[PDB]
């Protein structure tokens, strides 16, 4: 959320795109297309699976310890091992709450962090040959077939080779 | 015309609510438990070696009730004791119970080994019908109850040494007649303390003649203490009557040992961690099964699940 | 010529300093605070139940000192002692007094049932003039002290069977004269010990006769003792002399009560905490007032304030 | 402060805007004038009663404990339960100190994105009508009038109305 | 990382700027150049200094506790000793652990933010003057002699001297 | 033609390797060691008060066995107890040992006070070959040996008030003999019980006669008890034989002041932080040196390693 691209100017997400996290829709001359960028998705999913190693297997071994239930009453001795108890308890209870709220405000964070990564770095690439018309779509001012989209999304895109056609078609009357 | 581009994300059509610093209600596309908050009720008998006490209190299996024969000797990581278990022998108490059955929980061992303690002037092998092994009358196998030889019960000054290299954990106890005729039949004289020392400690009792109410018919007592000998140290024992005397000692171990109170069944399954409701899973970093664990155990928490989100934001179309 | 938009924000010309990760000292425009420091320095009387013991320590409430006939069988959710409350009845000791001080607390009621004991062949209710009831001379509403009935102090054999659905909580005590003139004059023997048992359960007390220094003019003491007995089981007691008995039982229960030293006032007013200072408001998360506290309370920290932010950085023009 | 607009870019605050968190101060040939963005106001003020509500009125019950002030010499038992009362307060004191350190960092960081989101948005929407002065203000290329302002801060300003206009005062000699 | 500047669209660092964390290589008519800017530089130690001043030189006073190695065997009150000081050792491993996780995650992402918002402050400052390559780096469309690039660096440069050069040279065919 | 500017940012051909939230495994530019994990292996001698027990332990030095006279009166923040230490004196033992050594190390201070007893009709200062000090034989220097006068010990009733502004702390015994004969020799009569009390106390003790195993050659023991006494309460010691009598008090303050078991060398050092394993720097928040530690030290913990970031992420070229 704190970057503003998902759930922000991002409108929503796209539910028929299942084989990545992050993507690219199109229109140009040869139709309407959908293809993940793997680059992105494996960046915040590397990322998820770090927190999941820190979490996930790595329990502590415990043998003898101190009696935690008792069948009798006795006073000063039972009311300490009991308050040692229960204060260790509500220590880690707060732990594991304080742990998984601000776990997920960070995942939240950093998948939003990646989605507008993405987007800047497209920005970048379209130089003077496209606009951006604020909800994650960009507006390309000259004819970008399928082999020009593909450019694009692997990153070999020559701004240079389409420029004066982009600026006569932006800066017309 | 031109081209359009759009950036995006995922979603899902299914997705899971999650807390944070700033929404205590918010939709992700996946989340994990981190919560383990069930069992399958057995406790697996693998990796960890179960003693199962069955009819047995570890304190029992010590003495040497005669339900308990078949754990002489025996070692464990985890004692499990039953709420069923009963005791069926001499009635008798343990000052510091609670003590003794810790530090024999965490030792892990229950072997035995007898030794040749100088008795003469008295009858050993003392039995009763309150302790039945095998239709006979009988007694604790660990323990000697001495008693008078022909109507004399001389003072006792017996020692023995620990020339081993390791501690030895020594078990008896003072009988407490039901009346002062009981003591007479039994040790001759009046009563007087008895006095375990060594080197380093001692401890005198006084027997105490009295009726408690009756347990299984018998309105005397037998009070249990022990005595851990060191290496060059030296066991005495002074008595003029009234000794339930040790046969011998245990050994005393450290490591991973200790006992759990469950009455669930014992599975031929592999498990890390125990609980008294049985062994759990130990994937997740925290449990709501029991504070009770022994093992590679999840740490117990109040709460029934924490979801840990592991997706973005789920924002559908 | 067009036009010009800036995009802004507001600020205050009276800002908060606030902690955070990179500096100890920023300014925001708005904050929170989340240590409660205060009290108005009275405990409430709701909604918790409260018993001001004024005069009393709760084992002096307890046993029955003659200033404490008030507070028969009444029952607490906290129980407030006062640093005046001082005992006027016979002087008297407690083998590990805060336990029995705490297990009375939890329990949370003085709820009391006299029991018809067989005291065949003893004068009961004996007084002493230093416990004063309406000018009389008394004793502890709840102990009953015996001696010799004509010359003679038989041996004492008496049983009180709990054949209740819940346990019982007896309090006795053994009564240790100032001289051996003393015990000839109360028990008409020579001193011997009393042993009270149950089932599960043995505790033998030696009187032990001497000078103690006066208290309130008294050189002798009395011990008090406790024992409980749970359902099925059964009170045996056995005495030669020096007996304070029993005159029946307390209920004791499980729950929510406990124990407060304070010397607060107690108003006419509602908080849910409470400390010895006085109840505390329990909006914030922490508290430096006590760590001791009763109720649904903040945290204790050391901290006296800690400010939450509660807006942006504060940018003055 | 990590996104840089509030105490960076941003020169300072506006002690005069009263109704609102974030907003608008305009000139044109009309005058000058201050408005309120309400949305970018609720969802910083939408956060921190969040933080709030996880902290404030929730406390927990305890009732019988141990003792922790004690008239007599006791030796062991009593250095044991001043030794676990202490303890449990230095683990609580530690957690209470480090909630409020990290929640007032991630507030100034959350209100800071706030500001730096509406900028953002409001520069999108703009398209090629306005530069960015560096300062939080754009510098406007045609005339905007009071109902064309309105249009911004509400979302229904139609770029191409204007932009023959803005291109020929923004691409002039 | 969070920002992507750092490990991101800056392809790497520069070991031979040793006397600054940030700033500005160019190349012009007069040579190839590098400079350190101070400001960003100061402000990401300011941060870690923040950080540092809360963990060092700080401990805290104990005096008599409870004994936490024993000769012998006891039971129950050793077995309680013992309990409460594996319970508090694993509550401090457990915060330190946390704590360095947290704050070294944290310098990572303030680092890169103060790159990221110097590289912002530049591409501002250069208006319609500058277009961004994509890698951190600025074509500027007009020249610009070492008192020129040093205008940039001390935030002097007036991007009117220089905006019709550079329109001429960016909108051409 | 025109220019180029590129913005950037620094690297390292040395990084750092630090955890971090996402990964547990990234290099940074610079980082710090938050774990103190060594000790130059000296007790520093300042700023806190050390005193190194050399051969005495505590209570050997509170007692006054003859190798700590050159103890007598001092004070510590830190008494050092090393494992050599051993008793040459008559041997002894200390029910709840543990916690006296703790009130005294806690007090920090063996300032004794001598009062004048009134031991009239019985013997004083009895000695013992095993305990030597300077070739004759001797005995503890703060206990008192009483013993018959003509072969009669009449029955001591001694009082000595405390009209102090502050407490004294008493320290007495009861001496054990090994044989009937020796009873006789040293008292003049049967053994019969120590009654020591106060006002808001009482400890009676019995001794208990018998052979223990000899250590430096004597079968006989001696039981060291403690009292407390306030300001206006009055110590009352009630004997008839085998009372190791107080000479006076010895004063009992609070404070800072601890004991610590340490082989480490004293050093003529500045050190804030004391371990077992010798004084350790206090820069850093955490250690792993020792959980024992005294004075301004870093928290233990388990870690041995906690590499702080002070720099950016290392992207070398
Ligand atoms: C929502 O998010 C979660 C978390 O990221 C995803 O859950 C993970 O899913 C993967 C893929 O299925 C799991 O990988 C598999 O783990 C198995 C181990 O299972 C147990 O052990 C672990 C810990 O010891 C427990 O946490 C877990 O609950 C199980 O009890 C392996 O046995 C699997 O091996 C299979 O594939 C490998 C490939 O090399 C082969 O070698 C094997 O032959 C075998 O067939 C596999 O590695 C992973 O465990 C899950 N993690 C957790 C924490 O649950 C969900 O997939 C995701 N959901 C969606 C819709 O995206
Ligand atoms: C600086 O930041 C803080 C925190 O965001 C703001 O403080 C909040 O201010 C609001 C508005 O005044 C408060 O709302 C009111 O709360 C009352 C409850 O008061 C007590 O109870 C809570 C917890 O139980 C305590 O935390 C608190 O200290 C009090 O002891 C309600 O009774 C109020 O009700 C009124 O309005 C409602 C509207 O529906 C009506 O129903 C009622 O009739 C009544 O008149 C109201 O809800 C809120 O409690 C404050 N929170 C805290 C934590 O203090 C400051 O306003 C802000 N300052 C500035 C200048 O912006
Ligand atoms: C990698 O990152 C770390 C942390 O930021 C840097 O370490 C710091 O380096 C500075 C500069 O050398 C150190 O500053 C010096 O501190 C001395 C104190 O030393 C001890 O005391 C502290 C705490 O009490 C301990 O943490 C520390 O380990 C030492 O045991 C001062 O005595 C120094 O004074 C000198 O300069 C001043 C200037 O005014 C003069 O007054 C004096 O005459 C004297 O010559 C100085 O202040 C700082 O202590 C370091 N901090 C830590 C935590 O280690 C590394 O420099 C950095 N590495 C690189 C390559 O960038
Ligand atoms: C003291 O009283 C108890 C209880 O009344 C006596 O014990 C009972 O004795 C009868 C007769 O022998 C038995 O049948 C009961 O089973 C016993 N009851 C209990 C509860 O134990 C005891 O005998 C009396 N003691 C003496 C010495 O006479
Ligand atoms: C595991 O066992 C414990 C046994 O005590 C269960 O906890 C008890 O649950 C009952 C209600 O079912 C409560 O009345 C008790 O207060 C609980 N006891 C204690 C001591 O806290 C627990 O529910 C079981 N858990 C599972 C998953 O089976
Ligand atoms: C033992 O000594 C104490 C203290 O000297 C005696 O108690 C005092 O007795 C006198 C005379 O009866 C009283 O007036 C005092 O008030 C008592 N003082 C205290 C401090 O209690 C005690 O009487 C002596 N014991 C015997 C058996 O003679
Ligand atoms: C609440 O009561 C406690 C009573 O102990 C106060 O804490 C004591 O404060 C005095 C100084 O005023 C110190 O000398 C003591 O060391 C403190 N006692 C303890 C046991 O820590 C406390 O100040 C009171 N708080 C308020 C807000 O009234
Ligand atoms: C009880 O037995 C012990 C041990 O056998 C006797 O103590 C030994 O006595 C001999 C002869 O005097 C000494 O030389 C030994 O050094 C003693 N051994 C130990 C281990 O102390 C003791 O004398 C006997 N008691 C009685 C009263 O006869
Ligand atoms: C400081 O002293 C302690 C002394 O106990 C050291 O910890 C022991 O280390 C040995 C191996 O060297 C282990 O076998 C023991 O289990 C440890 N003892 C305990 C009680 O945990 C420690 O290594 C020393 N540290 C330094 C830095 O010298
Ligand atoms: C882009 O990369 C994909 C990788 O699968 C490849 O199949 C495609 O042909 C590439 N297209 C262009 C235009 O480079
Ligand atoms: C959604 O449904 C899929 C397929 O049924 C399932 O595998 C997945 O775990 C579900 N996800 C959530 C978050 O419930
Ligand atoms: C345990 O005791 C019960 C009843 O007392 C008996 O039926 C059962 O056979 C005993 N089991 C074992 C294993 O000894
Ligand atoms: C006592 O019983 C044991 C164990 O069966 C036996 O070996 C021993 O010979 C018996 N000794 C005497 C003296 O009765
Ligand atoms: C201990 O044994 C010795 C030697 O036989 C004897 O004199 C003494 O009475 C015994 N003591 C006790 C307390 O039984
Ligand atoms: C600032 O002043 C106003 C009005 O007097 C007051 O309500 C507010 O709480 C003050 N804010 C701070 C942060 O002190
Ligand atoms: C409490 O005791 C004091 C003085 O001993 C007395 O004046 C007061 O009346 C008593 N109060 C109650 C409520 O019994
Ligand atoms: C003892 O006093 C009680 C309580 O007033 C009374 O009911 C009872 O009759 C008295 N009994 C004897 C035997 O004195
Ligand atoms: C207990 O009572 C019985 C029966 O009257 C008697 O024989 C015995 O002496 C009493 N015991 C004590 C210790 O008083
Ligand atoms: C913008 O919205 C506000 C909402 O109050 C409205 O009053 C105003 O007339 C609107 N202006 C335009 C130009 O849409
Ligand atoms: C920029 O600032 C530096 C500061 O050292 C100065 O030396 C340099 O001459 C300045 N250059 C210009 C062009 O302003
Ligand atoms: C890298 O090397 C320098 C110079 O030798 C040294 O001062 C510095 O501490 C080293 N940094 C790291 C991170 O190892
Ligand atoms: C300590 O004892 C040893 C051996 O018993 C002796 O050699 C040494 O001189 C003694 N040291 C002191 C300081 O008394
Ligand atoms: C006992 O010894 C002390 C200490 O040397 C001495 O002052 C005193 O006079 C002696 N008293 C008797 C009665 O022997
Ligand atoms: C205490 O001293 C008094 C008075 O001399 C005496 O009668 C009594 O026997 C003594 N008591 C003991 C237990 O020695």
């Amino acid at each position: 959320g704190i970057f503003g691209a998902i759930a922000g100017f991002i409108e929503n997400g796209w539910e028929g795109m299942v084989d990545g996290w992050y993507g690219f829709r199109h229109q140009n001359s040869e139709g309407i297309g959908q293809a993940a960028d793997l680059k992105s998705t494996q960046a915040a999913i590397d990322q998820i699976n770090g927190k999941l190693n820190r979490l996930i297997g790595k329990t502590n071994e415990k043998f003898h310890q101190i009696e935690k239930e008792f069948s009798e009453v006795e006073g000063r001795i039972q009311d300490l091992e009991k308050y040692v108890e229960d204060t260790k308890i509500d220590l880690w209870s707060y732990n594991a709450e304080l742990l998984v709220a601000l776990e997920n405000q960070h995942t939240i964070d950093l998948t939003d962090s990646e989605m507008n990564k993405l987007f800047e770095k497209t920005k970048k690439q379209l130089r003077e040959n496209a606009e951006d018309m604020g909800n994650g779509c960009f507006k390309i001012y000259h004819k970008c077939d399928n082999a020009c989209i593909g450019s694009i999304r692997n990153g070999t895109y020559d701004h240079d080779v389409y420029r004066d056609e982009a600026l006569n078609n932006r800066f017309q009357i | 015309p031109g081209a359009t581009l759009c950036l995006g994300h995922h979603a899902v059509p299914n997705g899971t609510i999650v807390k944070t610093i700033t929404n205590d209600q918010i939709e992700v596309t996946n989340a994990t438990e981190l919560v383990q908050s069930s069992s399958t009720g057995e406790i697996c008998d693998s990796p960890h070696q179960i003693l199962d006490g069955e009819n047995c209190t570890l304190i029992d299996a010590l003495l040497g009730d005669p339900q308990c024969d078949g754990f002489q000797n025996k070692k464990w990581d985890l004692f499990v004791e039953r709420s069923k278990a009963y005791s069926n022998c001499y009635p008798y108490d343990v000052p510091d119970y609670a003590s003794l059955r810790s530090l024999v929980a965490s030792s892990g061992t229950l072997e035995f080994n007898n030794e040749s303690f100088n008795w003469t002037g008295v009858t050993q092998n003392g039995t009763s019908s309150a302790c039945i092994r095998r239709s006979n009358n009988s007694f604790f196998s660990r323990l000697n109850w001495l008693t008078h030889l022909k109507f004399k019960y001389p003072a006792l000054n017996v020692t023995m040494p620990n020339n081993e290299k390791f501690d030895k954990l020594y078990i008896w106890g003072v009988h407490h007649p039901g009346t002062d005729n009981d003591q007479i039949f039994l040790y001759a004289q009046a009563s007087g303390r008895i006095t375990v020392s060594t080197k380093r400690s001692q401890q005198t009792v006084i027997p105490n003649i009295g009726s408690r109410p009756r347990v299984r018919n018998i309105p005397s007592r037998i009070s249990i203490y022990w005595t851990i000998v060191k290496p060059g140290d030296i066991l005495l024992i002074n008595s003029t009557g009234n000794l339930i005397a040790p046969r011998g000692y245990f050994k005393i171990r450290s490591g991973k040992s200790s006992i759990m109170r469950s009455d669930a069944p014992i599975g031929k399954c592999n498990s890390e961690c125990i609980t008294p409701n049985g062994s759990i899973p130990n994937d997740k970093p925290f449990q709501n099964v029991n504070r009770i664990t022994y093992g590679a155990c999840p740490r117990y928490v109040k709460q029934n699940t924490l979801k840990l989100a592991t997706g973005m934001r789920n924002v559908p179309e």
